[PDB]
């Protein structure tokens, strides 16, 4: 009585059910929920001004546009030798704070979040946030398993160390930074 | 048969030359001006961790919030970037101003001892991009010609 | 001594000019934008007699592109043999070169408009880009898998950015790129498709293409980048040929649509037609990113709202705008013998012809000229529209039947076998989209065609055009929620689902999906 | 023609951070606050 052929529902139906076997990361006949694609589709500002690449994630940051900035601040052909070298245990808190947030998918977000993790800086896996402890502030409870104390959180959207004194899991802490000894690693390629 | 043989030859040919590429697909940094002090160097970062920076992480205000050694490391560091003029930007707002000879910035820590229509001599405050650190100085004299 | 009829001693004399200028590039106070070098390097270029003849000036031109391209295959083979050098340090060599060349083409090009010239200051904007193009082609050739996009990359991108901080010349600039990118495209140079997706989809690109464009002129010459896009893209989807390679670059397609989709719905509204005869009609995703598109600043009303009279909405009566001129596929003879159907309705040898003319079975695996059907579709119910609103009176599910236009969709629905049906049914579904006259049109055509239908299989493939279209993740088109919300309410429908629904008791689950997927 | 030969052939026609922080060093007196 059916469409016996690929054209009616059957054909459909099969579709559908050769998802569940197929391995790929495009199944054209069920589609991708395209809110997950790391784009922001509700944005009332326009999309392409920050726009990165078709296989990127997360959008232009500040220092990858490039702006015609007046000649004078073009500093580096004139004090790159004289110039400081990059050493994160030199620097203070709060530009760790925004080399980590800035930096992010990057080896320098971890460059940073060490340095923080050898200054007592210990990130929440859970509430994804810093956490120390306040000067002399030591816990009210303690045990092994936890400590209930004053803690300095480092809240980014208004860009300041914060006190909030509530319970702390040290399983939900993250341990010693890790480094991705990963070569010619590309982002694009795996998407 | 085969399905992948319903693609001619030249559509084969085009899907193995596409396959090699992916190989060596474009690098964020292929398209974009070098980077001297801070290059991409894309890794595998945990899901738990920030992947992305706040929202509105780009306005002058966000700067403004800021440390100036921040500022100051966005100058030099991020050479000809909107970060960079968005840090001069927030720094000059924050009463700093940058000196066009000497390559730094320079903020008054007293009123000058002396203003004329070609320079003010002072005590200032500045940033030594070498030694990596805010400096005092005494009797600094700041031409205009220098300034802006 | 080269491939090329080049005079003797003329790559060594080019490899040591630009060899040169790459350390000028890099020196210190060589100019802000290298102008204190650049004006002394001309010098010695013209002592060294390159500057002579134009046919030089081109040959020095394709030999430090052809250095460039060797500097990146040797700095990527010491990073491959090598795999305790740094891979950074490497791209950086690369950029070193790249980016010393690009500032020498772009300050000859701006240094080349004499007395503030237009004509000679693009001639050799389009010769270097030509230069270029050729280089990468040969390389893409010969090289094979072992060809780099690199450098091409670089040296495209860094021009465009280069030759972007003159209105008019801006235009006739991006007029160059454009011209070299479809020569690229990747049916031409398919080892350079990511680079490629990534030079047409580039920030600045769509931005002076699409936004800060005059009387949006950039506008039908984007659209045609995104169809050479589509027609690579096709064979490969419509084979279910999906490999990881070709996953990435349908995701990086999604990514860029979704940005127009976005950004320049108005864009991706008046080039619907022209996408949709290329996207194949397994894309149901794809093309209703396409198809969901509708004029910014438009109200439209919820699908599901209860006790919805669409005929109310004034925009039911205004037709959309179509940038494609469609009725091109048609055959002189064809169309003549259609509308000659369509005011006579003589003679009835025009049906039964009809489906013999939509076929094509001389070209291998498709058997039907679906360009062709999408043209006859449109074209069809255009003129019933138009005919209808001579009459006096407007597209209704009454005004519609018994029209000579009708016959025509009446019969291909009986006529046509399941191949034939799906793909016509698919052309009217293209049409279902936001308030409109077609949208109103074939969604009243496609529910008189699933009322009137005689035979279950039509009322089948009705069924499977509109539902798997609907079962796919988000956009769906208006109209297409519209048209289904009311055919399920059809007692014609009802019958059907319970006959069905029993055969195969599997169905029932997809119809659920559509009442969460969408509400 | 070579049109853009010649626009370019009379083009042609046409046509230290050391020292400074060293004096630098002179200019006023350096201190730590």
């Amino acid at each position: 009585e059916m469409v016996t052929d690929q054209f009616g529902m059957i054909g459909l139906l099969t579709f559908i059910r050769a998802a569940e076997t197929d391995p790929g990361m495009v199944h054209l006949a069920l589609g991708s929920d395209l809110t997950t694609l790391g784009l922001n589709l509700n944005s009332p500002e326009n999309l392409y001004p920050k726009f990165a690449s078709p296989w990127a994630s997360s959008p232009c940051r500040p220092q990858d546009i490039d702006f015609h900035v007046p000649s004078e601040y073009l500093t580096n052909i004139h004090i790159r030798d004289k110039l400081a070298a990059i050493k994160l245990g030199r620097y203070g808190e709060d530009l760790l704070f925004y080399l980590y947030y800035m930096n992010g998918g990057d080896v320098l977000q971890l460059l940073a979040a060490v340095e923080l993790f050898n200054r007592d800086w210990r990130y929440h896996k859970e509430e994804r946030v810093w956490i120390t402890r306040a000067p002399g502030m030591e816990p009210t409870m303690k045990t092994n398993t936890y400590e209930r104390g004053t803690y300095y959180f480092f809240d980014c959207l208004n860009w300041r160390k914060v006190a909030k004194e509530f319970h702390l899991e040290y399983d939900k802490l993250e341990e010693r930074p890790h480094l991705p000894s990963t070569f010619n690693y590309n982002p694009a390629q795996q998407a | 048969g085969p399905h992948m043989l319903e693609l001619t030859k030249e559509q084969l040919y085009q899907q193995a030359m596409e396959e090699a590429a992916w190989h060596h697909m474009p690098h964020p940094s292929d398209s974009e001006r070098i980077r001297q002090y801070l290059p991409r160097n894309p890794c595998p970062t945990p899901p738990y961790h920030h992947q992305m920076p706040p929202p509105h992480s780009d306005t002058v205000e966000f700067y403004q919030r800021l440390s100036t050694e921040t500022l100051f490391f966005i100058f030099y560091y991020l050479e000809g970037t909107k970060a960079q003029y968005l840090a001069a930007k927030a720094l000059k707002k924050q009463s700093w101003r940058f000196h066009t000879k000497y390559m730094m910035w320079f903020q008054r820590h007293e009123e000058p001892k002396t203003i004329t229509d070609e320079f003010e001599q002072g005590t200032y405050i500045y940033f030594d991009y070498e030694k990596w650190g805010q400096r005092k100085k005494e009797g600094f004299t700041f031409e205009y010609r220098y300034l802006e | 001594a080269s491939e090329y009829d080049d005079p003797p001693g003329l790559r060594e004399k080019a490899e040591y000019l630009l060899r040169e200028w790459v350390n000028l590039y890099h020196s210190a106070a060589a100019g802000r934008d290298s102008t204190k070098a650049f004006s002394a390097f001309v010098g010695q270029m013209h002592q060294q007699g390159i500057l002579k003849t134009d046919d030089l000036i081109t040959r020095f031109f394709r030999l430090c592109t052809e250095m460039c391209v060797e500097i990146s295959y040797r700095a990527q083979a010491e990073q491959q043999h090598n795999p305790a050098a740094n891979p950074t340090m490497i791209r950086a060599k690369c950029y070193h070169n790249l980016d010393a060349f690009v500032r020498l083409i772009a300050l000859l090009v701006k240094h080349s408009g004499e007395a503030t010239n237009t004509v000679t200051k693009i001639n050799l904007l389009n010769k270097v880009l030509g230069i270029v193009v050729g280089v990468l082609l040969q390389d893409h050739d010969v090289r094979q898998s072992e060809f780099q996009q690199l450098p091409y990359h670089r040296i495209f991108i860094m021009l465009l950015l280069e030759l972007n901080a003159l209105e008019t010349i801006n235009f006739q600039t991006l007029t160059a790129f454009c011209n070299t990118f479809h020569i690229l495209r990747p049916t031409k140079a398919p080892g350079f498709v990511y680079a490629w997706l990534e030079l047409i989809s580039h920030r600045i690109f769509i931005a002076r293409m699409l936004a800060h464009t005059p009387q949006q002129k950039g506008w039908p010459m984007y659209a045609q980048l995104l169809i050479d896009l589509f027609k690579y893209l096709a064979p490969f989807l419509r084979n279910v040929e999906l490999t990881k390679p070709m996953q990435i670059l349908y995701k990086g397609t999604l990514r860029v649509l979704l940005v127009l989709l976005h950004d320049f719905p108005e864009f991706l509204c008046d080039y619907h037609y022209g996408f949709c005869d290329v996207i194949p009609p397994n894309c149901i995703q794809l093309r209703n990113l396409i198809l969901s598109a509708f004029p910014r600043n438009m109200r439209l009303p919820d699908p599901f709202t209860p006790n919805l009279k669409v005929d109310m909405l004034s925009e039911i009566n205004i037709a959309p705008r179509i940038l494609t001129n469609f009725t091109g596929v048609m055959p002189p003879q064809f169309k003549k013998d259609l509308d000659s159907y369509l005011k006579t309705r003589s003679p009835v040898t025009f049906l039964s012809d009809l489906r013999s003319n939509l076929q094509v079975s001389n070209e291998p695996g498709n058997r039907y000229n679906l360009q062709l059907i999408n043209a006859l579709v449109l074209y069809v119910g255009t003129q019933a529209i138009a005919h209808i609103h001579n009459k006096g009176s407007t597209p209704s599910m009454s005004t519609i039947t018994h029209s000579a236009h009708m016959d025509i969709f009446q019969n291909l629905a009986v006529d046509l076998d399941t191949e034939g049906r799906y793909l016509f049914l698919n052309a009217i579904a293209n049409q279902l989209r936001y308030p409109n006259s077609h949208t109103h049109y074939f969604s009243c055509t496609m529910l008189y065609l699933f009322a009137e239908a005689n035979t279950e299989a039509i009322q089948e493939q009705i069924t499977r055009v509109l539902l798997e279209r609907l079962i796919v993740n988000r956009p769906h088109p208006w109209g297409l929620l519209i048209t289904f919300i009311e055919l399920i309410k059809n007692p014609a429908f009802k019958f059907w689902n319970h006959e069905f629904v029993e055969e195969e008791p599997e169905i029932e689950k997809l119809f659920q999906s559509v009442a969460q997927c969408c509400m | 023609t070579d049109e853009i030969a010649r626009s370019l052939k009379i083009f042609a026609q046409v046509t230290s951070m050391q020292d400074v922080m060293q004096e630098f060093a002179t200019n006023g007196y350096a201190s730590d606050d």
